[PDB]
């Protein structure tokens, strides 16, 4: 199975909220994970099942699906959240993945 | 969990690596029934990151037997494997080539029903570098 | 105007946990049957019409629930054997003398120290071990789990045979049984029927195939979790049959010594007649019919365009990368690469190598490890190969080949293929309903 | 017909075979197959205690069918008795009605206490 | 008399003492002591409720000596009235209708069935 | 309220909010935890069925208050009704009458046989 | 000693005794033990005088 | 100045996997947890 992650980049600023999305090709219920990295730092995860959150991170960080769209939400950005996203599917990845960074 | 890796290794062309990834205390879950601990259903993942790339799914080991599954990109010359007496996992990877070099990850599993492929504990990374 | 009325014993029922207890058809077997409540002659069977109810064989709590039973039974029928421990001493092996080009190594011939009925004294004792139950430290080897784990002998009068036990729910419970011949593994089914409890369940121990167990009805039946999930695994279930005729043909002589008071050990004595490898035979015929049939099937959630290709296991521990199961009383691990060979696109027999092991660990226990013993006689066994455990193999998109393999380990997907068809229910007897009538 | 027999069935054949599915809620070391049954047995005889005392607290125990004192708020339901008793089966009213079930309880227990109370006030006389 | 005193006395004089013998019906580590005394109990008390449900069934719950709607076939036994409450023990005559017991059992509750029903429905009247 | 709410209260209060308690008198390996929930469960459903056993001896199974056809012999309490239940509590009732209890338990049932037989009698007719 | 090379001989605790205390046994509740209280009952058969416990 | 003799430094002959040879193996234990007969403690 194919998955298409969008965008490639983006910037914002400091407090205000983005969206990341990406469509996987088939139906894959909500088995969607969502994972960011910072620079030369292991990644580490944030979403699990598209719609519960990981322990030992901020509420602020969102996900859910609509049909086979699946987004995550960010609120309230605090520039330590400057890196890379990434969603996996099954034993796919999102090739590239988003990165974020301040203005 | 904690998890602890190997070391930045540099290897020719090919020559074959190899990758340790130590999970300490972690293997074991008891089972409140019979009150014994048995070896666990836990997964161990390998995944690599290319300088500035996205993560690549190698394969992954289920500990209990053993059992794996590697991409069928690298069927052939990947070997994973377990050592249950000491809780670490060993990646043999053979031939490598010039665009193997990257930063390779191992990562833990709970394996749970509900939700599929969920890898919470990620290692510090290992530097696999071939040059010539 | 309306009034409320309760009515006691009406029809309704909620999927809930509940404790299960084992009941057979009148030998100490390691499944405790002695103790099973005896079935009647005739079960109650009711049909049920009008009736559709969700199913569900992967959220079902009756295969794990069973499957603790299992291992609750198989550790307590170890409790009061014999213990081990004095086993592991060093162990002078040589190579064993009339011998194939096959098993050569393969065997050992150990001689070594043991505590005897007194202790004051220690006597020379000589036996045969499978290369796969001891390790390099003539030269001096070591049992296999002497570093990890102790070694509990199988008391050798318990019949490791799988004799059928139908779990039953107490009172107030029911079981519901699919009766639709072409279901999957979850959703509604419209042909269920209640039972008064399950039927003839053989608690066969498996990893790469399923061993006798229960058959289809229509044709071959392919039963999943997502199949688009490469690690979520693929039920088989056969229409017919395939005939598995596996064998130990060595004559295989059993040696009774005493180790300590009142405990005695059983070694292999000196094997009689030629040393032949241990191997089973499949119709090829029959195996050639039954992958097909299978393909045809698989192909429905795949396409027809699409190529399948059988392969042999990608490694791990003995007992899974092989088919790894028990006939009469010993442990076999059959090569089974023979039997994944095909490249499917739009009287000979197939003999499979199999290897004998002792230090049996099934459901690795931190601490525990069975010696099963030797066993008199040549042993031969046949069995109905019903089920394969299948995995799927991750592949690029721009491929077209999907690649299967068998797979297993996780004994709860062997036992789930003989619980698939049932479901524990709660009896809530009692209800509200509105009426016109008003109590004096 | 047998037991769960009219579970498909509507209304009017379920509400005349409940006896036959009502007859059949009842019916040595410490191994772990013992042990498994003497709980097994235990939670039957405590579902069936539970279900009994519920009855008896109604005022309507010894009875397969009793009627009540309490009117029927179209607030639980407003669907009219016709197609009810001709229409629908057992498992979709009980699904229908399942998140009122505590209230209406407790509303057979008060008025059950409340009746036997005025009877014992009208007997004393 | 006490509890079995009148076994074997007459359907007469046995049919006024019921009370005193049905009033005894009811009346730690894992030991092999214990788990015998607590498999007794609970056996006990199983028993006690099968037979009260049995009871309860006919309409007859808490009540020691009810009358039914059910005829008595002749079948069954053909002697005459006076001569069966006269003259036997309880013992002889449960033993000489040992195996037109399940059958009379059926009746009974078809029977008490079918009543309620039509008490229910001259009750919605 | 809840349940013993009214355990120091005076008689009226207490007889009007019986059923508050009555309806909370009824709410794995072989380890300690086991066995001793085991225990607590079985005790528990014995002492209901005791309570049960005599409350059906004196016919008022299913009934929270029930009447009974036995004078109230001043050998016991020869005290002012209105007295008895608008002053002591339950408590010091029951205090007063621990000694009495089994006789006036025993004419009960007696009665209560006796009654039956007599109506029995009088519905052959 | 006699039993080693067959037998686990395990000892007796010192302090617990082997005289036979008398016990009664009785069955549950919902059953009786019927007693043969005639003086002249050989082995099997009918016994005329039976007293309940 | 307040371990003087607290911790005592015990080794032994504890047998190694096999039950056939005997390895020496080294230890720490608190005084409360020795008793005399460098001397013989058990
Ligand atoms: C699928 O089901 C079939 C049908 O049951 C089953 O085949 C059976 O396998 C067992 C396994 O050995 C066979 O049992 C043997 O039968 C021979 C002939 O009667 C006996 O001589 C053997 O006796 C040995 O074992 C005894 C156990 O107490 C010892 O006391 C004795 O000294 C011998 O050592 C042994 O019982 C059996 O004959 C067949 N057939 C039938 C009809 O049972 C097959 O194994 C199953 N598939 C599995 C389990 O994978
Ligand atoms: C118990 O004893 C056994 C046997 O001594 C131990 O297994 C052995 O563990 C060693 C550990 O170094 C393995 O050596 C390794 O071999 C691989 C080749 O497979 C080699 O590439 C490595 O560099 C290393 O030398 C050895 O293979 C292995 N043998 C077997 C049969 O398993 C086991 O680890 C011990 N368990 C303990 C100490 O808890
Ligand atoms: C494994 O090796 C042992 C060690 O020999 C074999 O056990 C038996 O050992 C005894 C004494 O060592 C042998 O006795 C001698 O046999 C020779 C030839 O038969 C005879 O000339 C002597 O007088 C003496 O009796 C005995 O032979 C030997 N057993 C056999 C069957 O030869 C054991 O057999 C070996 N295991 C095998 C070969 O599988
Ligand atoms: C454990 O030791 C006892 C004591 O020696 C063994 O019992 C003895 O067994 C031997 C051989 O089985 C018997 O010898 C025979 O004696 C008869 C006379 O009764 C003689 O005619 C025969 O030629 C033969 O020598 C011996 O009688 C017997 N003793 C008793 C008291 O029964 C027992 O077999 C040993 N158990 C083992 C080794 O498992
Ligand atoms: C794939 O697997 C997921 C595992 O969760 C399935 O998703 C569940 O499906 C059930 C329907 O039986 C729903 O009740 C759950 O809410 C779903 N949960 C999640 C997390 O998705 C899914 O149905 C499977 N199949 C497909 C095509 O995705
Ligand atoms: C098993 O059969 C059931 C019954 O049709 C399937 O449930 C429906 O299947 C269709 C086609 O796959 C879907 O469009 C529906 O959404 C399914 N129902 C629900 C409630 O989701 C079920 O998918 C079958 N299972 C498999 C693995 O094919
Ligand atoms: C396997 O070994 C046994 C034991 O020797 C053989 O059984 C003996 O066979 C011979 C003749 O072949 C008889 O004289 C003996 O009476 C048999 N029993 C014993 C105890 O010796 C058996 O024939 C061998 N081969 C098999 C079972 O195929
Ligand atoms: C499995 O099949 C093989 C080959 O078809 C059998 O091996 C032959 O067995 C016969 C009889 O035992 C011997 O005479 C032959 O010498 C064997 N080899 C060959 C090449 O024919 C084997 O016996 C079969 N085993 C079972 C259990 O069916
Ligand atoms: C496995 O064993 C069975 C039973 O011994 C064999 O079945 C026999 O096969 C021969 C030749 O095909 C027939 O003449 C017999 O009538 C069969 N007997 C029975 C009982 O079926 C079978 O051939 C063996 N091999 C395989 C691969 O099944
Ligand atoms: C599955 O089949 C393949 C067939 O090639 C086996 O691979 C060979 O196994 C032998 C066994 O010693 C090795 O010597 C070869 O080097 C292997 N070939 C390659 C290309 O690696 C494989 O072992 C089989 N797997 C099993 C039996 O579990
Ligand atoms: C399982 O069986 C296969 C095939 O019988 C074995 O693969 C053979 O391995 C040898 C030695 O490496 C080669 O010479 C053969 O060419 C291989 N055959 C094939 C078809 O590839 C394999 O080694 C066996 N594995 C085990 C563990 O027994
Ligand atoms: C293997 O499969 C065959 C299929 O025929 C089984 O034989 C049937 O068994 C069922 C249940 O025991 C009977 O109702 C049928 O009458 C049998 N048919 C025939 C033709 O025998 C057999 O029991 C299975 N198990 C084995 C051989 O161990
Ligand atoms: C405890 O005792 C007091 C006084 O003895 C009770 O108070 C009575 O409350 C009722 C309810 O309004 C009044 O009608 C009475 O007049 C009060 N008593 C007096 C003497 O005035 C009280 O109800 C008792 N119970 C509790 C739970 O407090
Ligand atoms: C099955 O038989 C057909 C008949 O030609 C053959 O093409 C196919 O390869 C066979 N499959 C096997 C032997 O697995
Ligand atoms: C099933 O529904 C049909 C609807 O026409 C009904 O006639 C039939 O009686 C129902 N089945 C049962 C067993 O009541
Ligand atoms: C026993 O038989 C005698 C004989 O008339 C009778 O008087 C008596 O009532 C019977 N029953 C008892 C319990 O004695």
């Amino acid at each position: 199975i194919q998955v298409t992650q969008s965008p490639s980049s983006l910037s914002a600023s400091i407090g205000d909220t983005i969206t990341v999305a990406c469509e996987v090709s088939q139906d894959v219920g909500w088995a969607v994970n969502w994972y960011h990295q910072r620079p030369g730092r292991p990644p580490y995860n944030l979403i699990y099942t598209a719609h519960n959150l990981a322990p030992g991170v901020a509420s602020r960080f969102r996900g859910s699906r609509v049909g086979t769209y699946f987004t995550l939400t960010i609120n309230n950005l605090l520039p330590e959240d400057v890196g890379t996203y990434y969603c996996q599917v099954f034993d796919s990845f999102a090739p590239g993945g988003t990165r974020v960074d301040l203005r | 969990v904690r998890l602890d890796q190997s070391g930045t290794a540099v290897k020719k062309p090919g020559a074959s690596v190899r990758v340790s990834c130590r999970a300490p205390d972690s293997f074991t879950v008891y089972r409140p029934r019979l009150s014994a601990y048995f070896i666990g259903e836990f997964n161990i993942h390998w995944l690599r990151q290319a300088p500035g790339q996205g993560l690549e799914w190698l394969g992954f080991v289920n500990i209990f037997r053993g059992a794996v599954k590697y991409s069928s990109r690298f069927q052939g010359r990947i070997t994973i494997t377990r050592d249950t007496s000491s809780e670490t996992s060993y990646l043999d990877l053979g031939a490598l080539k010039a665009d193997d070099t990257a930063t390779y990850y191992c990562a833990w599993d709970k394996n749970v029903d509900d939700n599929p492929w969920r890898l919470d504990s990620w290692g510090q990374g290992t530097l696999v570098i071939v040059s010539s | 105007n309306l009034w409320v009325t309760v009515y006691y014993g009406v029809p309704v029922w909620k999927d809930a946990e509940t404790t299960l207890f084992c009941a057979s058809d009148a030998k100490h077997n390691v499944w405790a049957t002695h103790a099973c409540v005896p079935t009647d002659p005739n079960p109650q069977e009711i049909h049920l019409e009008n009736v559709t109810e969700e199913f569900n064989m992967w959220k079902n709590n009756m295969v794990e629930q069973m499957h603790t039973d299992i291992i609750s039974l198989w550790d307590q029928s170890l409790k009061p054997c014999v213990k081990l421990t004095p086993l592991c001493v060093t162990l002078q092996c040589t190579n064993v003398n009339n011998i194939t080009d096959d098993m050569r190594g393969e065997l050992k011939n150990c001689s070594f120290n043991m505590t005897t009925e007194l202790r004051d004294k220690k006597q020379k004792v000589y036996s045969l071990f499978y290369r796969l139950d001891v390790v390099q430290i003539n030269k001096e080897y070591r049992l296999i789990n002497c570093n990890t784990s102790a070694i509990t002998q199988a008391c050798p009068k318990v019949s490791f045979e799988p004799i059928p036990i139908h779990y039953c729910a107490p009172a107030g419970f029911a079981i519901l049984k699919c009766k639709d011949k072409k279901f999957n593994g979850t959703g509604p089914c419209p042909s269920v029927s209640t039972v008064q409890c399950t039927h003839g369940i053989k608690p066969v121990v498996s990893t790469q195939l399923l061993l006798n167990g229960s058959l289809a009805e229509e044709e071959v039946m392919i039963r999943s979790e997502n199949i688009t999930n490469n690690a979520k695994n693929i039920l088989v279930q056969f229409n017919t049959p395939v005939q598995i005729n596996c064998t130990r043909p060595n004559n295989n002589t059993r040696k009774s010594i005493r180790i300590g008071p009142g405990q005695a050990f059983y070694a292999t004595g000196d094997i009689i007649g030629d040393i032949r490898q241990a191997h089973c035979n499949v119709s090829k015929a029959t195996w050639n019919e039954t992958l097909g049939k299978v393909v045809k099937q698989l192909r429905k959630h795949f396409g027809n365009n699409t190529i399948i290709r059988f392969a042999n296991s990608s490694g791990g521990d003995l007992e899974v990368t092989t088919h790894s199961f028990n006939c009469g009383g010993e442990f076999f691990y059959c090569n089974t690469s023979g039997l994944f060979n095909s490249t499917w696109i739009s009287n000979d027999s197939i003999t499979l190598p199999c290897r004998i092991k002792q230090i049996i660990n099934m459901w690795q226990r931190i601490g525990q490890a069975m010696y099963a013993p030797p066993i008199q006689g040549v042993i031969r066994c046949v069995s109905n190969i019903t089920g394969l455990i299948l995995t799927r193999d991750g592949g690029s998109t721009n491929s077209t080949t999907e690649t299967f393999r068998p797979g297993g380990g996780d004994m709860r997907d062997n036992w789930r293929s003989e619980l698939y068809k049932y479901k524990v229910v709660k009896i809530e007897p009692l209800g509200v309903a509105p009426t016109r009538c008003k109590r004096r | 017909l047998g037991f769960l027999g009219a579970a498909g069935s509507t209304m009017g054949a379920a509400s005349m075979t409940l006896t036959v599915q009502a007859r059949n809620l009842l019916s040595l070391k410490l191994t772990v197959w013992g042990i498994k049954q003497l709980q097994a047995r235990v939670l039957a005889v405590e579902r069936y205690l539970r279900d009994q005392q519920l009855l008896g607290i109604w005022g309507c125990s010894g009875k397969l069918i009793c009627c009540t004192n309490v009117p029927w708020n179209s607030s639980w339901s407003n669907r009219n008795l016709s197609e009810i008793w001709d229409n629908m089966t057992w498992l979709q009213w009980d699904k229908e009605i399942s998140n009122y079930t505590q209230i209406i309880y407790g509303l057979l227990e008060e008025s059950q206490n409340q009746q036997e109370k005025n009877e014992q006030d009208l007997l004393a006389l």
